[PDB]
């Protein structure tokens, strides 16, 4: 069946799988392209001199490791496996509070 | 292929390891470097007596048990790679 | 031992199970029936 074959793609791709090591560690760096759909700025406070956003991150990179060529359609995981994955460091420098 | 050397390099690392012990347990005193970037001096609260301040801690001992050969000089691993080894209990006495 | 046959419909329940897989990936959409019960509006 198909959901057996995408569950054997799964299997194979985090089979092996090192998280420990970026994307190319040995060669350039890995370019991640950053969106963001802001979806309201809350409360712009004097007093604390800060500022409250919400917003829908969303980077975008390239894992070779990660690649399958066995069905045809965009994979969408539960947002479980992202504790599996290499996902980039990406911090806000001037937060507070997120 | 890199992946499967570096892999082979960070199990090799970890194979054998006791992240319960200093590095050089009998017969040596760890030298932990410090050093502090301050990037914010928050505001100083008057009512409370305290006071904020946003850093990058930065510590570097010497660690015998992690000596690798490789193609690459410095491992600048994933944050995670740090809780399977020892790093020093620096607290804030206040 | 009826604790035990249950232990056994649960375990063959998840066996083999990917939870990484909505019900019907590629060959089907799912239907998720939704129903709210407000216990309190709040302030
Ligand atoms: C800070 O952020 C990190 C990474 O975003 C969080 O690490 C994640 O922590 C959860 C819960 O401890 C881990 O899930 C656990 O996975 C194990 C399997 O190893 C499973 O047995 C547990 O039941 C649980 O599901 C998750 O793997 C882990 N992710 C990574 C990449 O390490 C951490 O929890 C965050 N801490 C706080 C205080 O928010
Ligand atoms: C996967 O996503 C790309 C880019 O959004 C799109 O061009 C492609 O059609 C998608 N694949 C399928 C099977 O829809």
């Amino acid at each position: 069946s198909n959901m057996s074959l995408v569950k054997e793609t799964v299997d194979r791709l985090l089979k092996g799988y090192d998280i420990r090591l970026r994307p190319d560690f040995g060669g350039p760096p890995v370019a991640v392209g950053m969106n963001i759909d802001i979806a309201s700025i809350d409360m712009v406070s004097e007093v604390n001199m800060d500022y409250t956003l919400t917003m829908y991150f969303q980077q975008a990179w390239r894992d070779k490791r990660l690649s399958y060529n066995v069905i045809p359609l965009n994979l969408t995981l539960d947002n479980r496996v992202a504790d599996q994955l290499w996902v980039p460091d990406t911090y806000f420098l001037n937060d507070k509070k997120s | 292929d890199n992946t499967t050397v570096f892999t082979r390099i960070l199990d090799r690392l970890l194979d054998g390891y006791d992240n319960r012990l200093r590095p050089g347990l009998g017969e040596r005193v760890t030298e932990v470097k410090t050093d502090i970037f301050v990037t914010s001096f928050g505001p100083v609260s008057d009512h409370d007596m305290e006071y904020t301040i946003d850093v990058f801690f930065r510590q570097s001992w010497k660690d015998e048990r992690l000596k690798f050969k490789g193609p690459m000089t410095v491992l600048r691993l994933n944050n995670l790679m740090a809780s399977k080894i020892w790093t020093p209990d620096t607290f804030f006495h206040n």
